[PDB]
């Protein structure tokens, strides 16, 4: 079409579908990694369970549904700089 | 501090101030919530009496939007040690709570593991306080802020004349004239990461201020968070 990599799909100035796991123009970036590498993918803390990224927050937030991104509970969340 | 800048409105706002008896600020502290203040073992021995002040930009006028706490438990690091200021930190419970605030907001606490990895790896933390502007100056009426340059632990060790334990960290510049001072002692080492900054360091000692071939010194946080956690477990009174 060979230029979508690790059996992303392509199509056409080709297009490339990738498989969950795999990301950019050519599927050839795995999504999946460790916390030495974009902090795992977490807005604050990450650490490892059995070759597996585990993100969490700090006090006066919790874990989005979507286990990555950290939602404040309040105006005040610790380590903003106040707006207001 | 030395160098660097004035804290805009809610750039600093972790900044806490130990006062002590004619009302002066002696050290510096962080706010950890609503009830702990973090800062420096050697600090305690600095004053009769002391309380806390949060939310203050400038002393030498009462700008509204401060308040004082009183300090109900002093929770000093028991391992404190006088000759070279090893375990140098401590947590304050105050009596009353902090009401959070524009200018008055906790910094975080990193997890341990994260913290050694994300943040004590990053090029530089941020240091704050009302101490001296200048070695021979005089202190701050204006609470400053300073981005310093983390420093490798061998040229830590090397610069310096006395004991740098794990339980320390350098961090500033070799002889830009930038550093903390007295008077910042106690108070936050924070290193950002995503716009989200985590207590790193605590304000400790220094030989001289800016001098050339010397860093400042300062509590490794990471070391104590399990100390902080349990300290800051016990809550209020039974
Ligand atoms: C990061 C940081 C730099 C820094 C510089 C400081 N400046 C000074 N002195 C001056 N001009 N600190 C002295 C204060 C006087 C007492 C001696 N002292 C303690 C000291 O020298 N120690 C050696 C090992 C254990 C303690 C200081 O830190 C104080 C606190 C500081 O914190
Ligand atoms: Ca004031
Ligand atoms: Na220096």
């Amino acid at each position: 079409c060979s230029p979508c990599q690790n059996q992303g799909k392509c199509k056409d100035e080709y297009t490339c579908t990738c498989l969950e796991g795999f990301e950019g123009k050519n599927c050839e970036l795995f999504t999946r990694k460790l916390c030495s590498l974009d902090n795992g993918d977490c807005d604050q803390f990450c650490h490892e369970e059995q070759n597996s990224v585990v993100c969490s927050c700090a006090r006066g937030y919790t874990l989005a549904d979507n286990g990555k991104a950290c939602i404040p509970t309040g105006p005040y969340p610790c380590g903003k700089q106040t707006l207001e | 501090i030395v160098g660097g800048q004035e804290c805009k409105d809610g750039e600093c706002p972790w900044q806490a101030l130990l006062i002590n008896e004619e009302n002066e600020g002696f050290c510096g502290g962080t706010i950890l919530s609503e009830f702990y203040i973090l800062t420096a073992a050697h600090c305690l021995y600095q004053a009769k009496r002391f309380k806390v002040r949060v939310g203050d930009r400038n002393t030498e006028q009462e700008e509204g939007g401060e308040a004082v706490h009183e300090v109900e438990v002093v929770i000093k690091h028991n391992r404190f040690t006088k000759e070279t200021y090893d375990f140098d930190i401590a947590v304050l419970r105050l009596k009353t709570p902090i009401t959070f605030r524009m200018n008055v907001a906790p910094a975080c606490l990193p997890e341990r593991d994260w913290a050694e990895s994300t943040l004590m790896t990053q090029k530089t933390g941020i240091v704050s306080g009302f101490g001296r502007t200048h070695e021979k100056g005089r202190q701050s009426t204006r609470l400053k802020m300073l981005e310093v340059p983390y420093v490798d632990r061998n040229s830590c060790k090397l610069s310096s004349s006395f004991i740098i334990t794990q339980n320390m960290f350098c961090a500033g510049y070799d002889t830009k004239q930038e550093d903390a001072c007295q008077g910042d002692s106690g108070g936050p080492h924070v290193t950002r990461f995503k716009d989200t900054y985590f207590v790193t360091g605590i304000v400790s000692w220094g030989e001289g201020c800016a001098r050339k071939g010397k860093y400042g010194i300062y509590t490794k946080v990471t070391a104590f968070l399990k100390w902080i956690d349990r300290s800051m477990k016990t809550r209020g009174l039974p």
